[PDB]
């Protein structure tokens, strides 16, 4: 996606080595995370609130057996909304 | 292969001085061609029309709407090619109609630019009223706006 | 004197009409904005064909 | 200062 | 047989694909079922041509009055039909002879499904000071004012 490669560095046409790679859950599987929020797109900001109670449940019910970094950027789709994390 | 016999039509209707129908199916070929996905071609054909148009006492205000078209056509460029053709067109500021020529991209360009896609609806908004929107430039409020978003997240 | 009055008073709004009858002029207008532009737009395109 | 508005009424209805 | 003629001789011009050449007779056709009282089969009729003017920027100004005559062909008939055929035409409804053609039928029928002749009756005097009605609108205007009073006091 564009944040991704936004993360990565990439450029499409650059040749990358993609290789199968494992974690060692009993030792890296996350227990507590803190993420920075913002709004993605700054051309469709509000002042709502916003159930982080909800918004941290809607992030694991989709960021499920998923691996993230520090200092990895991607983006979260509470109602259909991007988020920049 | 019907936009081709369009084409390959107007090639005779040239070969006829029925510049007329030679302009018609080209109109024809590139209001659909520009959508699909080819604006120089489409250009082409409407500053054909719009230059062999201001020529004729019958064909100079159809020749408005021509670089109209002619100037609309982006290849999601952020720069002024319709506000380009403006700067060649013939407006005459005192000639009202062509505020459906260029006041409408005068407005709506800068905005484009300059970070306001949310102020790029309000220039439909009121174009809509003042002149009922067809098919074509409505995909086409659309398709600029895919250029908008191809410019911030497409 | 060791006179101090510094006072106030209240306004007289002139009649301006004072009812919203206004609005059957402002009607008017809004339909010489309104039903005026189609003449021009269905007159561009009966000169188109 | 109503006549003028009936003015504005009349003369441009009639417009 | 009039209508036997129009009807059929719309159908030998579609034969040689003349769209308006049969909308002009079938305007004969469904235009004159109303002085045939067949408001059903005109309310039939009245709807596929102005469909097929909705794709014609040379006839779309038309379109409008011509779901008007599929909207008004009331045998009080009050399906939303009446109120659904305006709304298939896409119609920005604050458009300029909109307002003499759609929301005027609504206000109609809000009288006639109030059970009230009296503001039914008011409007139409509204609407002929801005626009002057005629024997066949005007005939079918006051053929649907006596289904009003065909309900109210028996």
């Amino acid at each position: 996606s564009l944040p991704q490669r936004k993360w990565a560095g990439l450029s499409i046409g650059q040749e990358i080595e993609v290789a199968l790679y494992s974690f060692d859950k009993a030792k890296q599987c996350i227990g507590t995370m803190t993420i920075e929020i913002d709004f993605l797109q700054k051309k469709n900001i509000d002042s709502n609130p916003y159930d982080t109670d909800k918004m941290a449940a809607e992030f694991i019910q989709q960021f499920n057996n998923q691996a993230f970094s520090v200092g990895q950027q991607l983006v979260f789709s509470f109602n259909d909304k991007l988020f920049g994390l | 292969k019907a936009i081709a016999h369009y084409e390959q039509s107007a090639d005779y209707y040239k070969g006829e001085e029925s510049n007329s129908s030679a302009n018609k199916c080209l109109l024809k070929v590139a209001g659909y061609a520009a959508q699909l996905e080819q604006y120089q071609k489409a250009i082409d054909i409407y500053e054909q029309v719009g230059t062999s148009a201001m020529d004729s006492p019958l064909l100079k205000y159809s020749a408005k709407d021509y670089f109209f078209k002619a100037a609309l056509c982006h290849f999601c460029i952020d720069m002024l090619n319709a506000k380009l053709a403006v700067q060649k067109y013939e407006e005459l500021f005192p000639a009202f109609s062509d505020s459906r020529e260029c006041k409408l991209m005068k407005k709506l360009l800068e905005a484009h630019e300059e970070q306001n896609v949310d102020s790029y609806t309000e220039s439909v908004k009121e174009y809509d009223s003042i002149s009922r929107l067809d098919q074509w430039l409505t995909t086409m409020l659309l398709r600029i706006k895919k250029t908008i978003q191809g410019d911030e997240e497409d | 004197m060791a006179e101090d009055a510094d006072m106030r008073n209240e306004l007289e709004e002139m009649q301006r009409r004072a009812d919203q009858l206004a609005d059957e002029s402002l009607e008017s207008t809004r339909r010489m904005l309104q039903l005026v532009e189609e003449s021009k737009d269905a007159g561009i395109r009966t000169l188109v064909m | 200062a109503l006549s003028e508005i009936e003015t504005r009424h009349s003369e441009i209805i009639k417009l």
